[PDB]
């Protein structure tokens, strides 16, 4: 019925984060996830999507991530590796069902990363 | 690309309130006329909101 | 014969039309069923 | 901030089929008493005629 | 018998030609008129007439 996105804490460059998009639903395995990226005040963009059989990343996160599925929980999760200070964005996650087109858009999580 | 298709059936549909309310910038009907909608009983109606 | 099963995947991924025959109810629950390999109904003898 | 012409428009399409099934979506057209043996302008579910 | 059958076939074809759209939305004049306003139903009536 809805999606909530929680996480996106304060970490260091090169660290690992664990962001989960738990969905209020009962067939979210069919509702494949898409991750979207928005810069702090600049134009939006996508990140990744585990559309069941295979995956698809973006140019900024090409292969650097380990996208994961939680089909037994109907939840999605993204693994963040080789994080950079230039990826300071607000990641999203969305899924649209096959039947009766509809959106379960979330809220967003900060991707603030320090540089030194 | 995820247009919401809703099933409308087994109810009385009053299209006059939609037609007379000029809040819409484009109320176009192709196979019928908007003024005559209040005299036809329809087999099945689809609503596609997006 | 007690009914028929319909669908496209029959593994709870997609919708599945289902029909059962009974003396009282003929429920046609259109749900997402994680169907078994051998859906069968047993009657004592 | 963008000018008129790019702003979001809420679009709803009322697709429907006529005469091809038992009609379930009737207009707010009040029923009248039935008459027999006289040439009349009948209107059954949209099947108008004389 | 051939004379009778020729006349019957001619009348049957002439009657069955009343069920052809000729490009109109419907092959029934009453439903065309009851569904569309006159200004746009003009062309459908014209196709049926032709
Ligand atoms: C029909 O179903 C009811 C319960 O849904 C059951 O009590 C009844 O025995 C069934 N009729 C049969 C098995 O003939």
């Amino acid at each position: 019925v809805q999606l909530q996105e929680s996480g996106g804490g304060l970490v260091q460059a090169g660290g690992s984060l664990r962001l989960s998009c738990v969905a209020s639903g009962r067939t979210f395995s069919s509702l494949n996830i898409v991750w979207f990226r928005q810069a702090p005040g600049k134009e939006r963009k996508f990140v990744a999507a585990i559309n069941d059989r295979n995956t698809a990343y973006a140019e900024s996160v090409k292969g650097r991530f380990t996208i994961s599925r939680d089909n037994a929980k109907n939840t999605v999760h993204l693994q963040m590796n080789s994080l950079k200070p230039e990826d300071t964005a607000v990641y999203y996650c969305h899924s649209a069902d096959v039947n009766g087109g509809m959106d379960y858009w979330g809220k967003g999580t900060q991707v603030t990363v320090s540089s030194h | 690309y995820a247009w919401n298709r809703k099933r409308i059936s087994n109810c009385v549909a009053d299209y006059s309130v939609l037609y007379n309310s000029a809040s819409f910038s484009t109320f176009k009907c192709y196979g019928v006329s908007p003024t005559k909608l209040n005299d036809l009983c329809f087999t099945n109606v689809y609503a596609d909101s997006f | 014969i007690r009914g028929w099963i319909f669908g496209t995947t029959l593994d709870s991924k997609t919708q599945s039309l289902l029909i059962v025959n009974n003396a009282t109810n003929v429920v046609i629950k259109v749900c997402e069923f994680q169907f078994c390999n051998d859906p069968f109904l047993g009657v004592y003898y | 901030t963008n000018g008129v012409g790019y702003q979001p428009y809420r679009v709803v399409v009322l697709s429907f089929e006529l005469l091809h099934a038992p009609a379930t979506v009737c207009g707010p057209k009040k029923s009248t008493n039935l008459v027999k043996n006289k040439c009349v302008n009948f209107n059954f579910n949209g099947l108008t005629g004389t | 018998q051939d004379v009778v059958n020729q006349n019957a076939q001619a009348l049957n074809t002439l009657v069955k030609q009343l069920s052809s759209n000729f490009g109109a939305i419907s092959s029934v004049l009453n439903d065309i008129l009851s569904r569309l306003d006159p200004p746009e139903a003009e062309v459908q009536i014209d196709r049926l007439i032709t």
